[PDB]
């Protein structure tokens, strides 16, 4: 069970996850890789916004799905 | 003139056919001969993380003369001056009429990862790159950090990301699907997943049919609207009351401080949608209306406006029901009025009370039983409109 | 001590608790009266979303304080 | 695309309806999606006295996406980077489709008097403002003095002022009013004012009707032209002579050094106006022509051109009749040829001698008697065209 | 001494004056012959507009000098 | 009898005047307030340019009218 | 209004009528209200050798308001700030509606040779110029050297030079002349020149008629194409084979790495030209096709593409036949694919082998005899298409 | 036999040549005047590019013709 | 020694020479067989255009080397 997440550049990250993993947990792994703080992250699967406190299994994210990392930028 | 324009259209067609993720370009508003290119700093560059803008002016005689292309964003590079002029020669002497603006684009994108200290535009940078690469990479990274990373550029880039995403989503699902047997839901989930499948059994107990909507962020307003009009596709008096309150709603909104001329169009689309249902036409026709982009979207906008309106009207009631220190009007300006923002329970109650109508929602996530519990909220009413909630997404249900 | 929780539908519910009762426990106590499963509940005390792990006195919820019940229901 | 454009037009209509004096915006030339905003530094700011320009690019899909707005003029402020990007979020995440570009405009204008060191775009300026306000005000004033005060800017600002003024004047009076009983003049003046009222009595003795014109600066040429064509609306031979001399006048002008292709259009509008009067149409139709903006204005331009032409032709006659050390051609280039410049006695005699026609002017200011004295100048002629002069303004009189 | 004043209409008028005569006085003397009230008159001697207070010898107007009469008439 | 004059900014000045006051007198009061020299001032009422030497009453400026201050800037 | 646009068109017509060599201007791409001016530093200036760009924005209401004009190129001058604003007042207060943008242009061009320290925009530069002229000239020259001399403008300038040149050439000769008795050649040369005249005698021996083409750089492809189609204007089978190979040629090219959608149009023009000849129309009609600019030019482009295609296909054969260290594909990108580049023997053999057709060329320069020697190359064939080579130029010959 | 050559500016140079002169010879005379190296020169007569090694007589350049100097600029 | 020269038309010609033979001499020897006048000939040996003055051993043309014949023919 591994997942794929595309960033703004078109760059793809690969992640080691389980269907029962929290979304914020995933955001945390992405932080461990790229360095983007979790709160600056907004994740999207199949057009759906992923709540921090839910699990991959809740959103029907199966093996080798493709996620999206959209950065919410502070309004400056 | 003529053939030049036609050609430009052909080139835009080709560039749209196989979109580059890293470097794309397109016309500015109305103007066909003025394009803006957004090219991303390639990874494994110093320019990595940066976003660089180009302007492209197609000569009135085209393809016969090459397009004029220049960086608006400042960049450190031996082949590009701080004036912005690009020094590769397919843009000057080597230009064939058979070349495409796409070729030019990836010629520049290529020029980024692999510069050209042979025929330098900027002698000094050329010298630095050719001799000390450390200093070059460092400086280039600093210049990227300064000029290419601004809070503007990034907005445009992320905008592009979003557009790509719901373009794929758009080609995936239609705005409103035809009435479907909900057995189709069985296909959406793995056989490995028992709990969901059995909750689908339990949903199959209560409801015969399902109508899917686009996961575009507006799915709640879209579903709510369509199903609630289709509900009055028959009932004689309900259509009348709904039409009345929806008609007065505009005046309430205008009186609430919304500028009339803007909301007038959206109100018009709404009332026209009530008009198609007024003298009953088969569901397929109003569905055909809902699958038009701007009509459906205009409707969504108006429903959001109603939501915000009633939210601010009753504001001291909802005030304690919202997380954060935001006031009610701030919450409206942020999480409701703008398009594509997700909707919550507050939105549903607000819209329901706004149109004075009944709603039932079937919550399906992970059950202790197969039971997917209903929620009917006008309190204790008898709702004729049913919606299926799955996490992140709303759909229509037909008993 | 006893507590108040106002639903978004306008309804108000009185609950029997003690300062050491966990949030999850309270959500269960709400499920008893209103029949709504805990994982579908998000309750707010003065602008702050309450996390399941914490107790009542953790958030400084005293006698006769008023909570606010909202359903999960985030979609689009 | 389409609806976006329509919407932009609606927004421009709204912004034109209630014009802001301090911050206004509008399309650049032909382009509807490209606007330039002129916003004045508010008094009681550091930015006071400065003039700040913005560029506004409406996305091809509008209102659905927010307009891209940025300062071209450099400005010292915590929420605006020297890159020019504005950091308020109704331009980014909080944008509703129901919002107007006017709301954005005064949102920025508000952002000037009251900055936002909460969510700063420029951390350093934010720090300075939040800690030491002295330094902030001083620096900001210096930046205003440098970038916002240039000899380009002030011209544009004052241009805007003028436009606002005669837009209000435009909505007040039509270019040429319908024929009016001059009893209406009694309303224009206070009962407190006896002398004027009684001079209006004396004017009521001589003349039955009055036709008002816009106080746009061109009022003399407008009135003179209209009344003098309406005069030949009947007379058979006078129309012929007038048409002849007006036709030759173009050749005289071209021969006098005016570039033909420019004055050709104005001449065309003039001759067309003589053409509507050629075979008599009721006064109301040629009046309808005179109330069209560009037709009337083109006529005014040509009359000014004739004025300047005859002024330079006879130049050694008028040479001593002009105040100042200006030569005659300088006087023409300054006080006659350009639009909206006030006209004087010299102008009247010049135009009259140019078309070889008669004019009478009733001077009404403050009399020793109620007497408002006439002035007829071709010398001692019998003029059939009458004008009312009040200070600063010309009108038409009908016996 | 006597003086000349040319109207813009082409007419020329001869006046009876003395070097100590004020401008206002002269404008009155013009009102006598041509019937034009003084406050409606602006007369120029060699490019310079004459102020009402001054005399003739103030502006160095000698015998047989030529003035220029123009009406007030500024409008738009 | 008091008058209103709007400047370039949209800023409005209030002035104490009488109907028999000179225009240059008014320009002078405006100088006393803002500091703009009179010659840099061009005043406009109802689209009409106000001659320096005339009176408010001449232009039909009644109680509480609205004037306009447009600055003629030296051509640089 | 639209009269503004009409007027702008008139002004462009006038400016095109009598083109200034030093300072010209014109619309940017599609936009009529946005022009770019290219003004050259006048000789006997400090600005000599420099190229200065201006932007011109015509107000939506024109001529009534003056155009907004500013230098994009930085320049040292008392009347122009580094902000770019021009300080002459025909652009501000002195603007008449009768003035032309050309007048403005040479007003600025005049402002360069003869500045105006009277009413300075930049007080310091004014002081320097008025006091020490040495320093002024030196500094101005340095600023020219820096800002006005960049590798970006010079391209545009030379482009303009080229355009002027073949515009004169265009008005001189048509793309393809009518069939002419070659006795006309006698007129082209002086009686003083015996050798050429007698070589014309010798050419008169072999050939009856001559068809001239434009010396535009494409003359070989133009002549070759026209004469080779006109050759199959009768022959039944040759038209078929030619059509077949020309049809397959597109697929070969696309397969060779040329982007299809671009070359598709050119291929279409080619095949349409074969279509006019398919069912025979008189030579005059296809000639009428060849005298249309873009049709003929599109054909030329395609012929060049074929040339390059077969050149790269057989590349290891031609590889040693080319001067310089260039590879074959580089040679194609430089000396063949782009328009207006001269053609050589290699080009002729390549195109001939590409269409599989026969060609004969009569070389006439300076003979030892009057003999002008033929060259037939498919080797030893019997060519029905004849061309006259004179140095620098190709023409068609008819036996 | 003298020839005329226009430069980029519109500036015209006059040259002393004979019909039998080489083109590179002419480029050399132009170098002697302006200072432009011959290789930076590209000459044009009647739309025709002039080969370095040919003669004026070859190109039909007669007395008082007009040439064109177009500078090939190194690609930078 | 004898030499080879390939025409662009595909033809191949064998010539009789010696290492001290000038290029012009060889072009004449080509004119003998193929009837093409020397001044119309440009021949290339391994990418290098041969100048008329030089000999064969100057360009290091050995026994049985292959030249390439191209016509002058540059136009447009």
């Amino acid at each position: 069970m591994q997942i794929f997440v595309k960033t703004l550049t078109g760059k793809t990250i690969t992640l080691e996850v389980e269907p029962s993993d929290t979304i914020e947990n995933v955001k945390a792994k992405i932080q461990d890789k790229e360095g983007i703080p979790p709160d600056q992250q907004r994740l999207i699967f199949a057009g759906k916004q992923l709540e921090d406190g839910r699990t991959l299994s809740d959103y029907n994210i199966q093996k080798e799905s493709t996620l999206h990392l959209v950065l919410r930028l502070r309004g400056g | 003139g003529a053939m030049a324009l036609k050609r430009i259209h052909k080139e835009l067609n080709d560039l749209a056919r196989d979109p580059p993720a890293q470097c794309s370009a397109g016309p500015v508003g109305d103007d066909m001969f003025h394009w803006q290119a957004t090219i991303m700093g390639p990874n494994d560059s110093p320019y990595q993380g940066g976003v660089f803008f180009l302007t492209i002016h197609f000569p009135t005689d085209y393809p016969f003369k090459p397009p004029k292309v220049a960086f608006t964003t400042r960049i450190y590079h031996p082949n590009i001056n701080s004036n912005g002029s690009i020094s590769l020669d397919i843009l000057r002497s080597q230009w064939s009429p058979a070349l495409t603006i796409s070729k030019v684009l990836l010629s520049i994108c290529s020029l980024l990862c692999d510069p050209n200290p042979d025929d330098p535009l900027v002698p000094e940078i050329a010298r630095i790159y050719k001799t000390d690469r450390e200093k070059y990479n460092r400086i280039a990274r600093e210049w990227t950090q300064k000029y290419a990373m601004g809070g503007s550029a990034y907005d445009e880039a992320i905008m592009a990301q979003q557009d790509r995403i719901q373009q794929e989503i758009a080609v995936q699902n239609p705005l409103v699907s035809e009435r479907l047997e909900l057995s189709v839901l069985y296909k959406e989930y793995a056989e490995d997943d028992n709990i969901y499948q059995q909750k689908i059994k339990d949903l199959h107990k209560k409801y015969s049919y399902i109508r899917k909507t686009r996961p575009d962020g507006n799915s709640f307003y879209r579903a709510f609207g369509f199903s609630h009009l289709e509900a009055l596709l028959d009932d004689s008096k309900e259509l009348q009351r709904f039409k009345a309150v929806s008609a007065k709603s505009k005046e309430d909104l205008v009186s609430q401080g919304f500028t009339e001329f803007t909301i007038e169009d959206f109100h018009n689309t709404f009332m026209d949608l009530i008009e198609q249902v007024e003298k009953q036409t088969s569901v397929a026709d109003l569905l055909a209306s809902f699958n038009d982009q701007s009509t459906s979207d205009y409707l969504v906008v108006y429903l959001r406006l109603l939501t915000s309106g009633y939210l601010q009207r009753e504001s001291k009631f909802f005030e304690h029901f919202i997380e954060g220190g935001r006031t009610v009007k701030e919450f409206c300006q942020q999480e409701v009025e703008p398009m594509c923002k997700e909707s919550d329970h507050i939105h549903i109650i607000a819209l329901a009370q706004a149109l004075s109508v009944s709603i039932q929602v079937e919550y399906m996530d992970r059950g202790e039983g197969g039971t997917t519990n209903p929620h009917i909220f006008p309190e204790g009413s008898e709702p004729k409109v049913y919606l299926l909630y799955r996490p992140g997404h709303y759909d229509i249900l037909y008993k």
